[PDB]
């Protein structure tokens, strides 16, 4: 016949197959490649199916051509139904044929229910078979999409999210329940999702008072200094400022702490700390001050007066914290006065609400969308770790507090939330440096614990080796576009469970848009072809050659300088 | 309805009529329809012709040579569109019994036609000393004198291009089994079918897949229709080398 | 030795004239501006590199603030060449080079879009 | 001919080429280098390009020269248009010659 | 013009006229023109010469000896100049049928001819046992008496420089195929063509690429011009050892 192959040797998870004739050559081209499927049986009703790990076609002078195929049994097919597992044993010899289209279809269409299928790709070797994944297990366990630059990582991220948005239950018209937050460093997904809310630095107002105890100390204090007096005055200035601005029930007022998410004014906190740097005491160790209303002594009732700058110290001896906060105050107002931090520390954070901030992040406000794109291209890099950690913790804790409402009402969580981390190694590096410490633990607690609170990850990174192994291991779904860096290839090999012969060196040779999906969502790890984005993630970037080719511009330079003076 | 816009419309209406593929709707069906348009330009008494006659005549198994796209595309561009449309190759061409029927006149010299034979032999044969299924092309020449046909065979043998024709000695009958044995012979570079009568006798003695690549200028033969045929009309023999 | 940074000309020079000098948008336009910093003292060399790299990046940062307001295709792309880049941006976290490290790392991380 | 090379073994990403006859020495010096490009085909229409990775030329006292070339199939050309790919199969034996100028140009110019 | 200016314009008239390369202009066409000007100036009969006559007078397939280019740079520098100009070498030397035509005259000692033969033998032969393509140079001598010629061959045989000459036994006719197998024979160090009539017969029996190197003093034999030619005149026979 066209193909005459049979199994010559078996092993626990391993078959050696000798192709004897190979009469028709196009069988070997597309049906005998690495990752193809083989039917291993003697009858036409019960068979095993086998992925192809390796092959070798030796040809010599006089002896026959030695086509040996290295295969591993992926499961068992019985009368049109596929059963996973390499436990079943083929006693050699067994006739080997390429698997038919119905057999490859039944591999992926049997382990997943009809309502649990999430199709966004097709098999690379056989276009006519689509590859669904367990969409519950796809998103509930964290996803890591890795690959080199130009491999199609961002198109694959968007095509997963467009299929998540476009899919709906029958009987309703309108938006679906899905909630996706994208951290956009390159501003690509704005075009991919036109009817979605996009928040860049100019419009996104992140309140600084929503920063917790760790993040507020990370933004302003120095970890390396570790000054207990500077830390203590920073906490008590902020805690008092949260109290005096509270407009509510006095019972809620008493439980307000440094970490409680209430509005405080950062200008008043600087004034109080600058005031306590100028402390003076009398001969009774009590700091005495004079302001417009009169003389007063620093105590719990009168400590709110120090928020006003227009006070003068009146004491014979230097105060307790006198001459100890001068470096702290200079650092404190260096962050405030910088215009790049105006979205997080400006006047817009005064008028924003805690509820309004949550509605902004998951797009629950006036304009509702499944996809929220955070264009953090304009965020300065020193606060990229601060801002990612704030939004991730604001989403995890919302996901945690969603569950604690629902357990009192004895319900499950109504909304799940996916967060997409483009360029994920910048937030969460392998390095233990303190400058990216706060963004690591925010993504750590979602990776380790967010599974139970409806908060999950989509780690999209070019250099997976730089991602921390602790966050990368908590991911269970793994999509590899194309890895050409050998350090990246070896790290992912150590991070991919089992799957020998498939992840080995197929990843360098993968074409654009061609990916390897593995995890509990997919039945077997397979090379798939991610379907084309009709609405692609285009990033508007500067084409230097096209701008350098044209005329030297002269009218533009005068406009840049004068607005710099204006701003 | 510009020059390119009208060209796109006639392809689609041809594809709607036959429900066939697009590679031969433009390069095989469109070219034969244009040839019959100029063929009825000499005597133009008929403007309404039924579709059972005009469309039937252009839907032959033959690809006629069009002079206008030969001039509009050019010599290199026209032969390039006959590469990608009919003679499609792969990296792993299979050992099939390929038959090459080439049309011979007395005006064509031997040296040009030799250059087509070494083009056919080097491209359509794998006589490798390591291979297990070697294949060699079958060559048929027709329309010529026997003196010119025997002259071409003599100079092919002198330059170490060993062939067989089913006549292993003088006075031999046409034994066809030398051609099939010469097909799988590593030391026989190609087969040489002498005339039409040996072509049909050879076809019944081969069981593997047979393909026929006819290339003609004036006349073409009525070869049987079950085997795949690929017929190109060319202007001259020098165009066959850049096609195969 | 520090007359270029701390002389009488530094007081008299305006902010606009500095960006015409570093970019060559002055009286004689040039595609390439070569800053010959060989004569710069080594103890202030990172200060001069960080000042210029900040000024060039901030020019590109405010380039985009014009471009959304006017909605104009005309753009000024700048490439900076750092010969001996290991000493302006070292692996060591010493304070002698963190000024030039921070200016280059801002360009390396944010300067693509500006 | 000038060079008679031939594929003798095929792996998923590795090609072994045996050079049987080398009548022109100049092909070995320039066109059979460490990083040179080879075309692997039985016809001049569609070819599989491979870059060399290693080679070994061993000579013995009465035996023929054993010139082996180790290559890797980076891609494929059809009618002068190069397509970068992975695990495209060339069934051995396949005639191997150094890639032409237009084929090597089309690797870098097409992208 | 200074001495560092007019020499590098002296070649530019010939170089642009003939569209030649660097090595065959300064060392092959300039040097013949210098010698062709002195012998027409030292002669007290004629001075006028047409420029077309001067074109064909120096464009012969010969590298004429120049006396003034022997003390200006020296014995060592002139032969070094002639070494890298026409006898350029590579790392791998191709198995070519190289013919060496050396002018033997009666004033030349047999010993000085002998070390020229070992210099040619050790340079233009690879008679290793592991060669699958062995090669060995062809030696031709002319202008000498046969008694002095046969004396040279007898001394070459005693010290184990085995050669063939196309005469395998006494009374044999010249069989040129003994020179052909000796080219591929590892045990035959070189071939010894006796006369010019033996040389033209050997050329028709060689199908591989062949080259001719002639080194003479006064008289030069005429090789057919389609072959690669190197015809270099020298002061004496001892220069030939240092150029090949
Ligand atoms: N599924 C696909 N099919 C075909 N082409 C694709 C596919 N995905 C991406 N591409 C192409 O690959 C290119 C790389 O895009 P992408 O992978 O998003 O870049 P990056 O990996 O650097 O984020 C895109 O220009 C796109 O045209
Ligand atoms: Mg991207």
């Amino acid at each position: 016949n066209d193909i005459n192959a049979e199994v010559v040797s078996v092993s626990p998870n391993k078959l050696k197959i000798s192709v004897d004739d190979l009469e028709e050559f196009k069988i070997a081209e597309e049906k005998l490649g690495v990752g193809s499927y083989l039917r291993v049986s003697d009858n036409q009703d019960v068979a095993l199916l086998a992925i192809i790990d390796n092959f070798s076609i030796e040809v010599k002078e006089s002896q026959k051509q030695k086509y040996m195929i290295e295969a591993s049994p992926i499961g068992l097919v019985k009368n049109g139904k596929f059963y996973r597992g390499g436990d079943s044993l083929a006693l050699p010899p067994k006739k080997v044929e390429p698997a038919k289209l119905d057999e490859i279809i039944s591999i992926y269409s049997d382990s997943i229910d009809i309502n649990d299928r999430f199709t966004f790709s097709s098999l690379s070797l056989n276009t006519k078979v689509s590859v669904p994944v367990n969409g519950n297990r796809f998103f509930n366990k964290h996803i890591a999409i890795v690959g080199s630059t130009g491999s199609g990582k961002s198109h694959t991220v968007a095509k997963i999210l467009q299929k998540a948005v476009d899919e709906k239950q029958e009987g309703y018209k309108g938006l679906n329940n899905s909630h996706i937050i994208i951290f956009d460093i390159h501003s690509e997904y704005e075009n991919a999702f036109p009817n979605s809310n996009v928040l860049n630095v100019d419009t996104l107002t992140l309140p600084y008072w929503l920063l917790n105890g760790d993040e507020l100390e990370e933004l302003f204090l120095d970890t390396e200094a570790n000054d207990h007096n500077q830390r203590n005055v920073f906490r008590q200035a902020i805690t008092l400022n949260k109290k005096i601005h509270f407009q509510g029930d006095p019972a809620t007022k008493e439980i307000i702490s440094f970490h409680s998410p209430y509005y405080f004014d950062i200008n008043e906190v600087i004034n109080y700390i600058n005031n306590r740097n100028n402390e003076r005491k009398n001969k009774d160790n009590e700091h005495i001050w004079s302001d417009e209303e009169g003389n007063f002594k620093f105590d719990n009732e009168n400590a709110h007066r120090l928020f006003k700058e227009n006070v003068t110290p009146d004491g014979s001896s230097a105060g307790a914290l006198n001459g100890k906060l001068l470096n702290f105050v200079d650092r404190l107002q260096s962050k405030i006065f910088d215009k790049r931090l105006d979205f997080i520390l400006g006047e817009g954070s005064k008028s924003v609400t805690f509820k309004e901030t949550l509605e902004t992040l998951i797009s629950y406000g006036k304009d509702k969308s499944n996809i929220t794109i955070l264009d953090v291209s304009g965020v300065p890099f020193e606060v990229l770790s601060i801002c990612v950690s704030l939004i991730s913790r604001l989403i995890f804790e919302f996901g945690y507090h969603s569950k604690k409402i629902k357990r009192k009402s004895n319900e499950n969580q109504d909304i799940p939330i996916l967060i997409v981390y483009e360029e994920a190694h910048k937030y969460a590096p392998k390095s233990d440096l303190s400058k990216y410490r706060t963004s690591k633990e925010a993504i750590e607690r979602i990776a380790k614990e967010g599974r139970k609170y409806g908060v999950t990850l989509l780690l999209a990174s070019q250099r997976p080796s730089e991602i921390s192994e602790t966050i990368f291991s908590q991911c269970n779904t793994f999509i590899s576009m194309r890895l050409t860096n050998p350090d990246d290839q070896n790290y992912v090999k150590r991070l991919l469970p089992d799957t020998v012969g498939d992840i080995t060196n197929l990843l360098p040779s993968l074409k654009e848009g061609e990916a390897l999906i593995m995890g509990d969502s997919i039945s077997i790890p397979s090379i798939v072809k991610i379907e084309k984005c009709t609405i692609p993630p285009s990033s508007i970037d500067i084409k230097y050659l096209d701008e350098w080719r044209k005329e030297w511009v002269d009218s533009e330079f005068d406009k840049i300088i004068e607005q710099w003076s204006k701003s | 309805k510009s020059f390119d816009d009208q060209k796109k419309e006639t392809i689609q209406i041809i594809k709607n009529h036959f429900q066939c593929e697009d590679y031969e709707a433009e390069h095989y069906l469109y070219s034969n329809a244009f040839r019959k348009t100029y063929d009825i330009s000499c005597n133009k008494k008929d403007r309404r012709i039924k579709k059972s006659d005009f469309v039937e005549s252009i839907n032959k198994s033959k690809v006629l040579f069009n002079i206008w796209f030969y001039q509009y595309e050019g010599r290199k561009e026209y032969l390039r569109k006959l590469k990608e449309s009919f003679i499609r190759r792969s990296v792993n061409t299979s050992p099939y019994a390929r038959f090459f029927i080439l049309e011979f006149q007395d005006k064509t010299d031997i040296k040009t036609v030799k250059d087509c034979i070494y083009k056919i032999q080097s491209n359509w044969s794998n006589l490798s000393k390591r291979t297990d299924r070697p294949y060699s092309p079958f060559l048929l020449f027709h329309g010529t004198s026997d003196a010119n046909l025997y002259e071409l065979k003599n100079q092919l043998f002198n330059e170490d291009l060993i062939f067989t024709d089913g006549y292993p000695f003088k006075g031999s009958v046409f034994t066809p089994k030398m051609l099939i044995e010469g097909f799988s012979n590593k030391e026989i570079h190609f087969q040489f079918i002498n005339d039409i009568d040996d072509f049909n006798e050879t076809l019944n003695s081969i069981n593997i897949r047979k393909e026929v690549y006819q290339f003609y200028t004036e006349n073409c033969l009525d070869i049987p229709s079950q085997l795949p045929q690929v017929n190109i009309q060319v202007k001259d023999f020098a165009d066959i080398k850049e096609i195969v």
